[PDB]
């Protein structure tokens, strides 16, 4: 009476659910500019169980990116398999829907974010003492850098502020100086900067 | 007994803007509302004796605009718990609203914290566009009346390869269809063969971001006793672009805070109303099976 | 053959009731004294 | 689409002529010695790894 | 059209039909035609949108 839970009957049967219900997208979240990582789509049921490889060939499988110019896509000889890659410095946000050819129903993934990996503008810059100037910027990550400012003399050229990341400078003794740009990110799970 | 359940009711507490969405396109809109400090909707509060200042910190960026705007009304003159944004100027601009009593303007009860709207530039070339939902058809072929025959459909790849239109759209028997996935797709119409004649568009497919329910050319802020007004619903994007077709899938609930004092009744994307009795109400709308 | 031009675009005052003024500084004596300028955005007044 | 490869058979090297801007990726197999890309053995080792 | 953060790309057909290298060159924030007669498409993009 206190062991009867555990006596399964040997002749497991076979139990199939026929009806995609979630999605999962399986990636790393970060590539280099000119590399490329693999996205890998796996679809679930009703139930939670997955859908084997050998049916993806019968869903409507429809990716969804924010910004191709950064990042593109292309589906590799694998149904289930998705080519990313890096093309430019910045973040792209990506989705994927899997649609029934049968029926129209839809299922979505998350969203999820990739990060793909800077300059100033001029690279030189010529003032008089008392010359006020901002320093421009392209590329990074936009939506998630800090961008910090270092000159090798103050007494040349300070910046304007308090934490130097405003990049404004002011130009107080004939000299030359070095402005060192730095961008930045804090990882939002761990605190680190990169 | 078949049931019982406990609703508990707070009797307490303060206000904020609410939108679903936050950028608008130089020549977009989007609906703005209050809502409550611990969540009070419309529904809950909106036909108090509240009234509504609000205000843009810069007006050229983005403006606000009155609800029944055709009666030649104002935002001062609504004191609404919703009031539109239209985009004129790229850049950020904040947003802010005072609640008084109607009968005491002298003094605000509570004040929201500011709403920024970023307004993103247009690129001033005047290119046929569709907005559509995903998994949905398109009759835009039929209604333009371009299924003549000689006209003709092409697909457009960009040079660096991203815009593999088949992850977005099909077009077929003079159809055209979205597919599961969010993007862009460019199309040429050609016909005859000729490319000197031709004309181009393009076809977005997005989820739905955000819904506005506003009067249709309305006489005044107010609905007759046995008479009736027409308010048609608006599904936005994220950037306040206008779905072109809602497709099958689009359906809309409408719920009245104050019974028999209006009834509702919904055709496509407009609800009709009419007044039954004397007194304040909250109409609310939402998409059917995205309550949110 | 190069050529310049400067383009404008639009102590102890006493005042009147309802009046405007702008206050500015010798950017100039900072300058010749080896101190910087104030940025476009700095909270120095 | 991005740039075309050219060839002949038994040469030590290829030459790419530019299509169009962007990045391309170039790769080689060894004829006689294959390629490290052997992944029955990577699917046991990752367990671990 | 000059504004920092404007993009122009040249649209080929899915049949390869325009080489639009062959009918106008885009350089300088310019558009220039060259020897042949033709059609191109071009699509005017926004901060990579």
């Amino acid at each position: 009476q206190k062991h009867q839970q555990q006596q399964q009957s040997n002749t497991s049967p076979s139990i199939v659910q026929i009806s995609v219900h979630s999605i999962e997208l399986d990636v790393q979240d970060m590539v280099q500019v000119g590399d490329s990582i693999n996205l890998i789509v796996k679809g679930f049921s009703q139930n939670g169980q997955q859908f084997d490889s050998t049916q993806y060939q019968y869903m409507n499988i429809i990716p969804h990116i924010d910004n191709p110019n950064v990042l593109s896509m292309t589906q590799s000889s694998d149904s289930q398999v998705f080519t990313l890659k890096g093309l430019d410095q910045g973040l792209v946000t990506l989705s994927v829907t899997i649609q029934n050819p049968k029926t129209s129903f839809s299922a979505t993934s998350k969203t999820i974010q990739i990060q793909v990996f800077f300059r100033v503008s001029p690279s030189v810059l010529h003032l008089v003492p008392g010359g006020h100037f901002q320093i421009h910027w392209t590329g990074g990550a936009p939506i998630r850098q800090d961008v910090s400012f270092v000159s090798s003399d103050p007494s040349i050229v300070n910046l304007s502020g308090r934490e130097d990341l405003v990049g404004e400078l002011v130009a107080l003794k004939v000299g030359e100086a070095t402005i060192k740009a730095i961008a930045q990110i804090v990882d939002p799970i761990t605190g680190k900067k990169t | 007994i078949i049931g019982e359940d406990k609703l508990m009711v707070y009797v307490k507490t303060g206000i904020r803007i609410h939108s679903s969405i936050n950028k608008i396109l130089v020549g977009n809109e989007a609906k703005l509302r209050v809502v409550g400090a611990n969540g009070e909707t419309p529904f809950t509060y909106g036909t108090v004796d509240l009234f509504f200042k609000w205000e843009c910190l810069d007006s050229n960026i983005a403006t606000l605009l009155p609800i029944y705007e055709r009666a030649n009304t104002t935002v001062e003159a609504e004191g609404s718990f919703s009031v539109r944004v239209m985009g004129k100027n790229a850049g950020s601009t904040s947003i802010t609203v005072w609640a008084y009593s109607g009968g005491d303007k002298t003094k605000h009860l509570f004040q929201a914290a500011s709403l920024q709207i970023n307004v993103i530039p247009d690129i001033p070339i005047q290119t046929t566009s569709l907005l559509l939902p995903l998994n949905t058809p398109s009759s835009f072929i039929v209604n333009n009346h371009l299924d003549k025959t000689g006209i003709e459909f092409y697909p457009l790849m960009d040079g660096h390869g991203s815009s593999s239109c088949k992850d977005v759209i099909d077009i077929g028997d003079n159809k055209i269809v979205s597919l599961d996935k969010i993007g862009t797709c460019y199309v040429s119409a050609v016909r005859d063969g000729r490319m000197d004649t031709s004309k181009l568009f393009k076809i977005n497919s997005k989820p739905f971001s955000h819904l506005e329910l506003l009067p249709i050319n309305p006489t005044s802020t107010v609905i007759p006793i046995g008479g009736s007004m027409s308010f048609a619903i608006y599904l936005r994007d994220d950037i306040g672009e206008v779905f072109t077709e809602y497709g099958s899938s689009a359906i809309f609930s409408s719920e009245v805070s104050n019974t028999g004092i209006i009834s509702s009744s919904i055709d496509a994307n407009v609800v009709t109303i009419k007044g039954i009795r004397a007194g304040l109400v909250t109409l609310h709308v939402y998409l059917k099976d995205m309550p949110h | 053959l190069d050529d310049y031009i400067k383009i404008f675009v639009g102590h102890q005052p006493i005042l009147h009731v309802g009046s405007m003024i702008t206050f500015s500084i010798a950017k100039d004596q900072l300058e010749q004294r080896g101190f910087s300028l104030p940025s476009s955005d700095e909270k120095v007044w | 689409k991005i740039a075309s490869l050219s060839y002949q058979p038994n040469s030590d090297f290829v030459t790419v002529i530019p299509n169009q801007q962007g990045y391309l990726k170039v790769e080689v197999r060894d004829i006689c010695l294959g390629s490290d890309n052997n992944k029955d053995q990577q699917q046991q080792y990752q367990q671990k790894q």
